[PDB]
Parts: structure tokens; C-alpha cells; sequence
């Protein structure tokens, strides 16, 4: 908890507020933040042979926000993450419930960078277009499933990515892992 | 939840059975400007319909759309293609059931599967 | 003593957004109420509006202090009107709830930048033209002598309201909204209001 | 004679415990003697019947079911579950004093309890703006208790002060109850009624004795009443609400009470504490018990 | 300290597209529809979109300072009028301009001749490199309609009001040769502020005269 | 800051097709009728429709930079002249070209010599693999009818005001030499300019050159 | 629109009804070729339906209410020329009768409003297209 973590955060924008005793404050840039807890996550289970879980909450907050709002969340945050069973990430808004391996690799790994590399690669389309996918994957009818096939047809994306996001969509949990994705995609792109 | 079930998943799958590939052919070779006619005219009748608040549909659209049953009969008439497409969908039977229904609801619905047989249709391509 | 009861409607005539997330959504919600998430109008937004209102008319004042609550050295004086949060009213619950109306909307903002030309999105909830909150305040007759004159500067007050906005953008639009005082009645004393009236 | 009074609240509650940023659920018992003590001078009464003979508990929770209670401080022969239920219905109340009530069971009672939900509201202040400077934006925490439930409390006295009770009640309806309640918190309606369960929950005699209401004995009692008895003292502090005490606010004294659901062996009576300095009238402060027999 | 209400109307001389969002499109159906105020179902001209263009026009009209980033850079006039948010030294607004909502005689006149509220436009975007067009509906709204535009004065500084009155004035023949909202450039914002009625609802201040 | 306003005539030398769907057709009538104004139910050439068609015809006149695939790369009289939108680099636009209704004297003129402002136009396409025709119905406006153009410029950099102008007139007899609207190709679109008169609406600019 | 003996009533699915009435296999030769109204081709039908087009247009561009004199004798000439062409082939005089058109031109003088020659219009769109249809 004390002399290992400061070696496991090493090299990334975190201000340990405390690490206490058990429970771990931690505040920085949201990217480093997200990524050294995941990090931590993967450590901890390393250490201890994996008998051991830890549940964490991750909260969004702008610059000038006061501290205490920031600290109060995170903990409303982490209570509704303890609240499930075992291990879960509460990122951001408490509709985002997660687990340690579903947050590593169903959402930051299968999801997020084929969207960057598809962002990055291509010379016509940007963040608009991702937008258009947010707000067809956001609202609740069914139609608009409908309307993002129509939107892949005309994205001129690659056929593997079109059908991959399509079976995201067309599931409940993958449709939220995919506008999980997105999100944090625009987040890093933003400015 | 027209009738027999229809609905947008029944779009999606009569789409993927209609679709056969030598090129891309689907509904025995409907091409999609004669789809994009026919969703031409439900977005005539369907922007009369969604101006309009009440929740019942009035004399006037329920013209329009027995027109639009004669503008499905005759489009079958000039093209085969269209025909099997009408036949397979069903779409002039979901007007008769909206013409039965009298609610601006089921026409809604109804659109709401034209639509989805459109985008399906041009993503299967 | 006495207090007597204020109750009537608030009607909104431009997209009231009261004010109080994730990409892509709205930047500034309403406030809602917790449970049933309806908006609502905070009671110190308007408690606020018509304090200024009633200063600028006025114009620290001694009449706005006693009826609005001070706290300065040596003057301490309660605060004579209670203004209770105005929630949705059922009536346009149900007018809401037919034609399928939500009852806010999300207004899309921009500003071009005077350097640039450049816009900036920007997502407000309103609560939507003709939805109607239940207002609620409550006066304290302190002393019976300037009962009258309170309630005509409440009066005018009211008035100022009705020409100028309740909280959000008013300037660009937001907020305008009428009273309709369906009662003044007392509640605790004897003291007879129905000469009184706010507007 | 014994009256049950049930508070339903038309808006949000403030109820701070030691900010304005907090909000608790509920009201000690003495805040509430202190909001009759304000109503009863403000509506020209005579304060006799307030201080010499009224016995009330703190507000308690009440959901559309079942009338909650504090939790008794027992030992207990997992231990977070127990730690963090706080409540426990009227219905639950003797079975957990002699101990059936498992950690299932407990854990079960607390996510029962469907008191409402608490939020935050961040106001902001425009005093400054007009003249120089900026806007003070602060934030208030308020409490909605959900459509079916509401805070209830028991007043105990006689006829006159149930009465007096009663008058008070309905010009607090309107004057409201806790922090901020002339910025909109605090209104509620309130419904008086002779209560069934609760007379006879209370004329029950047990060897433990549990506290309701925010209590502390004098010297003489208290030399007594410590043996071997579980309680949790809570610090009671805040400053003077009222018009002729001092040009400007003065805190009260200090005073740390037993919070409500403590157990002692002895049953003692408390007395009300002045707790005011250099002022021109004694601030009150709450500190009587209202004692609830059981078994363990 | 007095309050004037500026109602009148507005002429549409051309189609008004002041778009909006929240709704997604149904396939064939409007791109860009109109902002509409949900209760009524009709087309309104938003108070900020009245103000922002007064605001820009009577700004450009006077003169922007060089290198002005932010809208508080503006001339004092107009902070004065529009109003400002410096830090320390804001200055209140003393224009409040309301949406502008669709005139009950222009809806009488559009239920007669079953003519629809508003327009979908046509249009296309020919490419510079392959010349292939790419469709678009635009919800302007028809020749019609008028519009009640509601303006609130606030009279502070009375030596003040008449050259606050000329630089209102100035603005508003400025939005006579302005357009209103979006595609302006194309032909749609044209419109003229024919129609007005200036008196004084709160205070004792003379509003023959305005 | 001074608005001049430019006011002139349009006459149609032929017939002018200037599609617009949405409108249920009749079997065997029109089958892709002409833009209208949907209050006067008259035809009209949209401002969007003259603004594109000239800024094309410029644009190709000075010339266009290979791979050009997108309009706010161009030619940067251009963009001055009626706008840009590159990110970093917003360019205002200053010809704000408005639609062109339906004058008066033409429709008092038709409505004098009992004629309809419209026509019925029968074509056919003729495969020519099988010689096998299919035939269509377009409607275009009738010749001699006018049409009342007014277009605003704002004046910025009052130096190149005369270029700006030159080249406004430039893209006019660019406008006179090609078609407007549908398929001019085959024999529509042809159109006159006759500028009434030109001045300043709104500031202390010398319109008298000009 | 208006309506016809046994109380039957003139609609877009009377149309349908009329011409499925109408409908004959009559394979000759063992080829299934399909006629309507006993003989009535297609041309003809086209022919009659430009003649309904021409009045059609006239009346669409025109924004008054109530039928103008001048399509009023256009109606006029549009019964002068029912009556000569169904006197010319009798299959066009069957399905002139069966149709009961040239009672519909009569009703829609009659009423003497747009909208109902626009119902009338899009009645006889219902037969040709249901004549098309059918085929
Ligand atoms: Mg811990």
C-alpha cells in the first residue's frame, strides 16, 4: 500500500492524497488516473497470489471544482462499486458499473483503439462522426439501431469494424462498453 | 407490434433472407432509388402527420395513405421487383391495418419499419 | 402573529432554465427533485429575483431587510417571506404526459467568438413553455402596522418579475413567467388578508 | 398520555448536523424543543408548559409499512452489517433485542429503509456583483424523503401541553423545520393521533432501558447511571438563532448529550441546559429523556 | 428606475432556418429541422438568437477594438446596452429580448390556404472535385409568417435612455439589412421590424416620445 | 460599417427548372416540378440557388487548386466575397444574395395576357439499345416572367471594395453566360440581369461609383 | 366522391373492386394473357387519363376554392370527349360504364369544388393504376 504504490504509479500525473490504510485517495489527470488503477488492479492481483480484491472509484471533475465535491463523489462513487459483488469500477456516472477485467480489455482494449485507429487512419472522417455514433447509441428505441446501420454504410469504415460495432450495438452490455468507449475516446481527443 | 410478428427485427431479418449475392442483388432486384420513391412518399405523408398534435389520424392523411396504397399497387405493377419486395414486406398490409387502426401510433410504427427496411436494405449492401 | 399564505401558479412563457456529466449531453441541467426527477424552481431563485427587483426599485433599505431577513450587526431581523420551492403541478404533469411531451427540452447554444468567428455548442435544459409550477410563499406579520405596505412593495416587486426574467439567461430569452395568485389566505392568526393582493 | 406526531414534508429538508454543505435525515431532540421555543415566543405563549413538563424524542424515520426506531447500542454474541444499520422497524425492534436478527437479516432492515434520498444544491450569492467583486457561490445539502414517508416523533405531557403541542405544530407547518427554512426547506404539513403500537411497545418493562431522544443527566444522576451502559455522546453545538440576544451572532456553550438508541441499566431524567453566554435571555438546550423498556 | 416593452412584430421577407437538435432523423426527413417550441409545435425565433445579432451588428457598426477575444471588449455603449460580465466591473443588461413566438394572424393565415408553417427546402452541396451533389432539407419557415418579438428596456441611467434608444434603433436597420439565424448567406434571415408599440409598464418614465 | 444594397431584374430568357421534391404528383403530370414559394405558390429562384451557382462559376473562372476537396480551400477573394468555415481561419461572408420572387409587373402581365406563370414540358428518354422510350414531365417557369433580386454587401476593408464589386459583377456575366437551376445543358436556365439601382442603405459609404 | 345504385360507394378500393370485377383469364392458345373491361388495352387508358391530366393541372395551379368557369367548361369538353371516345370502341364504353365516370364528372360539376375534382382525379388514378396493376 505505501512503498510499492509509489513505485507502481511512477511516471504518471497522480498526487497521492493519502493512502491511509487499506482505502487509497488518489488525485490527477483523468487518463493517468483511469490507467494507474488499472495497473494497480493487474499489480495487486500479481501480489498476494490473487486471493485478494480491491474496489475502486474513479470520478471526473473539472479543474476549479472544490476538493470536497471531488472526494465526496469519488466515495458515492466507490460506495455503489462495493455495493455490487467483489471487484467493480464505478467510473465516471454511477450508470457505469464495471469490472477490473472488463474495464482492461472489454472496453479500453477491443472497443477504444479500434476507434482511434480508425479516427487516426482516416483522412475523411472525425470527431463528428463519432459523435453521430454517440447519439444513435445513446437513445433507447430501437430504431435508431436501424440508423446506425444506415450511418455504417456510408462511414467508409472497414467492413470488420462496421460488423464489430454493429454486434456492440445490437447487445445490451456492449452497446454500454462501445458508448463507454466513445466517450472516453472524444474525452482524449478533446481540444 | 403491427401483426403477423412484424416488427423492426422482422426488417432486419426479411432483408438478410431476400439478399442474395452473385454483386449484390436483393428482393429479386430492387434497386434502391425505387425504395427511396416509396420512403418519398411516407416522409409526404409522415410530415402531415407528425405536424398535426392530435393523437387520432384525420380524414386527410387517411386519404393520403389509401393514395399511398394505390402508389404501392401501381410500383408493383411497373416493376417486378418492387412487387416481390411489396410481397415479401408487406407493406400495403401494414397500411390496411393503420387505415384499421385509426391512431397516429401504428402509423408511426409503420414508419418506423419503412425506415428500418431502408437502412437495412442499403447496409446489407 | 400571523403568516399568511400566498399560494398560485407560475407560468412559464419562454423556457425557464433555473440552472443547478457525460460528452455530448446536456452541459447544464436543470435542478430537478431528487425522487421524482420533475424540474422545480428553487425557492431562493426566486427569493433572490425579488429582493433585486425590489432594491433596485427602491434605490441596504430597511424595508428590503425586514422583509427579505438581515443578519447585519445590531440590526437582526427575520426574514418575513418564506418562499417555498414551486414544484411541477399535476396539471401539467397531464398535459405534458399527453402528446408525448417531455417536460423539459434541451435548447442548442452557440456563441461565435469575436476573435475567431468560431461557435461554441452548448445544451440547456429548459423547462418547456406552459408548464405550470406551484408556487408557495408564506408571509410573517411581524407588526400589524406595515402589513399593507409590504405587500405593495411585494406588489411591485411581482410586477418587476413579470417584466423581467426568473433565473438563467434572461437576457437571451429565458424565464419570463406569470403569477397567477389563486388565493391569499391566512393561516395562522386572526389577521384578515383578502384586501391584500400581490398582483 | 402519549402522541404521535407524523411530519410529511412538502419540500426538501436542510437538517444539518455540523455544516451547510451535510444533510441529515433527522433532528435531535432538542432542535426540535428549540424550533417549539421560538414558535411559542413568536406566537405570545407562555414557555411554562414547554420547559416543566414535555417529554419528546428525536424524529425518527416512518415509510409506508413500518415505523422505524434507533438501533439499541447491545453487544452482539458479519459485525460491518450490524455497524452499519442504523434503523430498525417496530415490527423488528424486540426480536433484535434478544438477538434472532442475523447479519442477513440486518444487512436486510437497513436497505429496508426507504426514509428518501439526499442531495446537494449549489446556490450561488449576488450581493457582491452589484457593488464590487464577484459571486459567492455556496452549496446546501437537503434531505427529500420519498411520497409514503416522512419523520415522525412522540410527545409525552399533559393535556394543556399536548394541546399547546398541537397549536405549536400548526404554526411550524408553515414556519418550517430545520436549516434554511426561509430559502425554501423545511415546510411540512404535521398529523397528531394517539398511537396504537407505540403505547404498547412503551408501557413494555424490560432489564435494559434505551434512550429516544438526545438526553444528559446532571451531576447527581449521572454519578449513577454510568454503570456499564452503551451510549455514544454526540457534540450538540451551533450558534443562537434569535433577535435579542446580541448584535451579533454568539455561539452557545458546548454541550455533548447521549445520542438516541443508547442503553443504560438505570433510568434517569434529565433537565434542560442553559447553554448561553453574555446574553439578554437564556438559550435553551433539550437534554430529557423519553425511556423505552426492553429485554435482551 | 422604469421598464418599456418594445412588442411588435417581425415581417419574414425570406425563409428562416434557425436550426436546432435533441431529435434524431428519420430516414428521408429533415436534416436540420427548425427550433420549435415543443408545447405549441411551432417555429419560434429564440430570444438569444435576436439578441446575439443585434449584439454583432451594432458592435460592428461602432467598431471592435483590435484583437478583441472576448464579447466584454466591446465599445461601452454597448456594453451598456447588451450588457457585460468583466471581472469586478460587470455591467447589468438593459435589453432583455424574448423568443419571439409565432404570431396567432400569421397562423390564421397559413390554417387558411393549407399552407404548412414551415418549408422543406431542397437543396444539394456539388462538390469542387468529382461535381457529385449530396442532399439536404432544410426546415426554413415560409414568407408568412410573423413573428412577436417582446423586448424589456430597463431606464438606469435616464441622461442615458435617448442615445441607448438611437444605438437601438441603429441595430435594429442594421437587422432590417441583416438577416436573422442560420444559412443567412443563402438567402434565408431577411426580415423587417415593421411592426411596434413602445410604452412604459412599470415606472413614471415618458414613453410617448421614444 | 455600411451596408450596399444591390436591387435588380432577373427576366427568364427560357424556361427555368428549379427541382424541389416532396409534393405528391399526379400520373402522367409533373413528375419533378419547380421550387416555389409556398405563400405565393409562385415560382422562385432561391438565394442559396444563385449564391452556389455564382460562387461556382467564379471559382472555376480564376481557377481551381488540384485535389480540391472541400469549398473552403479556394481562391481567397472567394472566401471574402461569400465566406469561409477552414478551422483557424473563419472568413465572414460578405454577400448575403437573397431570393427572387415573383415581381409584380410580370404577373400583371401574364395575368393581362391569360397565361400561366408555369409550363408543362414533355420529354423522353430514347434507350437506344432497343430504341425503347420513357417519357417525363418537367415543369419550368415561362419566358418573359421576372423576378426581383436583392443581394446586401457589407463593406470591411473599405480598400478592396472595388475589387470586391468588380468581381461580384464578374460572377453576374459568368451568371449571364451559363444556365441557372436544372439542366441548362438542354436548353433551361437561361436568365437576363438588369441591375436597377445600387446604394448605401446603412452607413456614410460613397455609393455613387458604384 | 359520390355514389352509385345498390348503395355501393365510390372509393380507391371501388376501384380495385371494379377492375378485379373486370378481370378475365381467357388463355388462348395455352398463353395466360390477362384483359380487363373486355378488352381495354392500356393506351387507351392512358389517353383518357392525359385527357383528366390537362384539367388536373389547370385546377392545381389555380389556389381558388370553388371550380373556376373556365375549368368548368373544361369538364364540359371532358364529358364531350368520355361520350365520343366510348361511342368510338365498345370495350372503352364498357369500361366507361362499369367505371360510372361519366356520372363522377357530373357529381364533381355539381359540388363545384377543387377538392372534390382532386378526389375525382385521384379516383381515376386508382383505376389506371389498379388497370396496371391487375395486368
Ligand atoms: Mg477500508
Amino acid at each position: 500500500f505505501k512503498f510499492e504504490l509509489s513505485n507502481i504509479l511512477k511516471g504518471a500525473r497522480i498526487s497521492v492524497i493519502y493512502s491511509g490504510g487499506d482505502d487509497l485517495f488518489l488525485i490527477g489527470a483523468w487518463d493517468d488516473v483511469i490507467s494507474k488503477a488499472l495497473v494497480l488492479r493487474k499489480a495487486f492481483t500479481r501480489f498476494s497470489a490473487g486471493k485478494l480484491t480491491f474496489s475502486a472509484g474513479i470520478g471526473m471533475y473539472p479543474v476549479k471544482y472544490p476538493i470536497s465535491k471531488m472526494a465526496s463523489e469519488t466515495g458515492v462513487l466507490e460506495d455503489l462499486a462495493k455495493r455490487g459483488e467483489k471487484n467493480q469500477v464505478a467510473l465516471w456516472n454511477d450508470s457505469k458499473v464495471f469490472g477490473w477485467s472488463q474495464l482492461e480489455e472489454q472496453i479500453l482494449k477491443e472497443k477504444m483503439i479500434p476507434l482511434q485507429e480508425a479516427l487516426t487512419n482516416s483522412q475523411e472522417h472525425g470527431k463528428s462522426f463519432l459523435y453521430k455514433m454517440l447519439e444513435l447509441l445513446r437513445n433507447e428505441d430501437q430504431i435508431n439501431i436501424a440508423r446506425l446501420a444506415y450511418l455504417l454504410a456510408r462511414s467508409s469504415l472497414s467492413e470488420e469494424l462496421t460488423q464489430s460495432i454493429f454486434a456492440w450495438s445490437q447487445n445490451k452490455q456492449q452497446k454500454v462498453e462501445l458508448i463507454t468507449a466513445i466517450e472516453y475516446l472524444v474525452y482524449q481527443i478533446r481540444e | 407490434e403491427l401483426a403477423k410478428m412484424i416488427d423492426l427485427n422482422f426488417a432486419r431479418k426479411v432483408v438478410e433472407e431476400n439478399k442474395r449475392v452473385k454483386e449484390i442483388v436483393l428482393f429479386n432486384g430492387l434497386t434502391t432509388s425505387k425504395l427511396r420513391n416509396l420512403l418519398e412518399l411516407i416522409n409526404h405523408v409522415y410530415t402531415k402527420v407528425y405536424n398535426s398534435d392530435d393523437t387520432t389520424l384525420s380524414e386527410d392523411v387517411r386519404d393520403e395513405l389509401e393514395y399511398l396504397k394505390v402508389k404501392f399497387a401501381y410500383e408493383s405493377g411497373r416493376e417486378p421487383a418492387v412487387r416481390t419486395f411489396i410481397e415479401k414486406t408487406y407493406v400495403d398490409k401494414l397500411v390496411d391495418v393503420v387505415l384499421k387502426k385509426n391512431t397516429k401510433k401504428i402509423f408511426l410504427d409503420y414508419c418506423k419499419y419503412f425506415e428500418a427496411l431502408v437502412a437495412y436494405a442499403k447496409f446489407y449492401r | 402573529y400571523s403568516k399568511i399564505r400566498i399560494v398560485g401558479k407560475i407560468d412559464v412563457l419562454t423556457g425557464l432554465h433555473i440552472g443547478g456529466s457525460m460528452i455530448g449531453a446536456i452541459a447544464s441541467p436543470v435542478v430537478r427533485d431528487p425522487y421524482s426527477r420533475l424540474p422545480i424552481i428553487p425557492g431562493s431563485s426566486i427569493k433572490g429575483k425579488m429582493r433585486s427587483l425590489l432594491a433596485k426599485h427602491i434605490g441596504d433599505a430597511p424595508e428590503i431587510l425586514r422583509l427579505f431577513g438581515s443578519s447585519q450587526k445590531g440590526a437582526i431581523q427575520s426574514s418575513r417571506l418564506q418562499i417555498s420551492d414551486a414544484f411541477f403541478s399535476k396539471a401539467s404533469q397531464e398535459e405534458f404526459d399527453k402528446k408525448d411531451l417531455a417536460y423539459t427540452e434541451t435548447k442548442f447554444e452557440n456563441t461565435i467568438s469575436r476573435l475567431t468567428a468560431v461557435a461554441n455548442p452548448r445544451q440547456i435544459e429548459r423547462v418547456t413553455r406552459g408548464a405550470s409550477f406551484d408556487f408557495h410563499i408564506i408571509y410573517n406579520v411581524e407588526n400589524i402596522n406595515e402589513v399593507m405596505a409590504d405587500f405593495e412593495n411585494i406588489k411591485t416587486a411581482i410586477h418587476l418579475l413579470e417584466n423581467d426574467y426568473l433565473g438563467g439567461g434572461g437576457t437571451r430569452g429565458n424565464g419570463r413567467i406569470r403569477f397567477v395568485i389563486d388565493s391569499i389566505d391566512t393561516v395562522v392568526g386572526d389577521f384578515d388578508s383578502s384586501n391584500l393582493s400581490i398582483k | 398520555v402519549v402522541k404521535l406526531v407524523k411530519l410529511t414534508f412538502k419540500s426538501p429538508v436542510h437538517f444539518g448536523m455540523k455544516r451547510l454543505s451535510d444533510s441529515n435525515h433527522t433532528i435531535a431532540a432538542d432542535t426540535l424543543f428549540s424550533a417549539l421555543i421560538i414558535e411559542a415566543l413568536q406566537q405570545q405563549l407562555e414557555l411554562s408548559h414547554l420547559l416543566n413538563n414535555l417529554v419528546i424524542t428525536d424524529l425518527f424515520p416512518y415509510n409506508k409499512t413500518s415505523y422505524f426506531l434507533p438501533k439499541p447500542l447491545i453487544r452482539i454474541e458479519g459485525y460491518k452489517a450490524f455497524k452499519k444499520l442504523t434503523y430498525i422497524p417496530v415490527e423488528n425492534y424486540s426480536e433484535y433485542l434478544r438477538g434472532e436478527i442475523d447479519s442477513l437479516e440486518a444487512s436486510k432492515i437497513a436497505e429496508s429503509l426507504n426514509l428518501g434520498k439526499a442531495s446537494l444544491s449549489t446556490k450561488v450569492s449576488l450581493q457582491a456583483v452589484d457593488h464590487n467583486g464577484e459571486s459567492e457561490p455556496y452549496s446546501v445539502g437537503n434531505f427529500t424523503f420519498y411520497p409514503e414517508s416522512g419523520l415522525y416523533f412522540l410527545a409525552k405531557g399533559n393535556a394543556d401541553t399536548i394541546g399547546q403541542l398541537e397549536i405549536l405544530m400548526h404554526a411550524l407547518q408553515y414556519s418550517g423545520i430545520g436549516g434554511k427554512r426561509s430559502a425554501g426547506y423545511g415546510q411540512f404539513r404535521c398529523t397528531i393521533e394517539d398511537s396504537g403500537k407505540f403505547d404498547s411497545l412503551l408501557s413494555q418493562t424490560g432489564n435494559i432501558a434505551i434512550l429516544l431522544s438526545s438526553a444528559m443527566a446532571s451531576d447527581e444522576e449521572l454519578v449513577d447511571c454510568l454503570e456499564d451502559a452503551r451510549y455514544l455522546l454526540k457534540k450538540r453545538t451551533g450558534f443562537v438563532q434569535s433577535k435579542t440576544y446580541a448584535d451579533q451572532l454568539v455561539k452557545k456553550k458546548d454541550f455533548y448529550a447521549f445520542s438516541a438508541g443508547s442503553t443504560f441499566y438505570q433510568k434517569f431524567n434529565g433537565k434542560i441546559f442553559d447553554v448561553s453566554d453574555n446574553g439578554r435571555h437564556s438559550v435553551y438546550r433539550y437534554a430529557k429523556a423519553f425511556w423505552l423498556e426492553g429485554k435482551i
